[PDB]
């Protein structure tokens, strides 16, 4: 519960995703925000619709073949 | 015979190293298997017990890296997520957590944040 | 004649493979049941929900 504007809000570019975590019951996206350090969780579904490809570039970059697990 | 038994260190040494260089040439086309963001900064220039000469990174505190694999108790394999910055040997958290006891006496918050995350993952055959 | 040159509009992602060197994703098709493989670059590129709904259905904590 904070007021600062949080994730897209803040009005940045997004660089990169550095994580994916649905522990809250939703997925969201730790998101790197261009020129900032601070890094902070977005929405999946949101993210899907704002920057599609940032999405699919995580995706690729985190994406493992596994047998049988 | 007391320089035969340092040549045979030596080619051991070298053997070492280069398995250590097939791996960190292999681990380009791995997967990243997660991030951190480091607390501390590290030179790797100025450390002397890189698998492979000259191959550590390099990192400010409040950087984003990349972790490939781990490699040994010390060292992991991935980069600093910058423009320019290619793969090489990480200190391991445990190797920060020992130089910083090192740079304390002569001369407590993880050196790594690390960000779990979920992966999508494609099945294959039980092979 | 094939892929996205089929016409076809895409229905779902079935596979996915890099064996050949590239990452390549077994397409299904609506209304047609022979599949055939695409470029990953060009499905981020032409319907980028469905690779996105694809990788969502296959992200998870454990292998
Ligand atoms: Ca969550
Ligand atoms: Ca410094
Ligand atoms: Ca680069
Ligand atoms: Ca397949």
């Amino acid at each position: 519960a904070a007021d600062k504007p949080r994730g897209f809000a803040r009005g940045l570019d997004p660089e990169r995703i550095i994580g994916a975590t649905d522990s809250s019951g939703e997925l969201m996206f730790l998101m790197k925000w261009k020129d900032s350090d601070e890094a902070d969780l977005v929405l999946a579904k949101e993210a899907n619709m704002k920057c599609p490809q940032i999405v699919i570039a995580f995706y690729e970059e985190r994406l493992t073949w596994h047998s049988c697990p | 015979s007391d320089v035969s038994l340092e040549e045979d260190r030596e080619a051991i040494r070298q053997e070492r190293e280069q398995q250590a260089a097939i791996q960190l040439e292999r681990a380009k086309s791995k997967p990243v298997a997660f991030a951190v963001k480091t607390n501390v900064s590290y030179c790797g220039a100025l450390d002397e017990d890189v698998p492979v000469p000259s191959t550590a990174i390099s990192f400010d505190a409040k950087d984003f890296l990349h972790i490939k694999e781990k490699y040994n108790n010390d060292w992991w394999i991935g980069r600093l997520v910058k423009e320019g910055c290619e793969i090489g040997f990480i200190p391991s958290p445990l190797r920060l957590e020992n130089i910083r006891i090192q740079q304390e006496q002569k001369r407590h918050i993880p050196p790594y944040d690390v960000v779990p995350s979920m992966r999508p993952v494609v099945l294959v055959g039980p092979s």
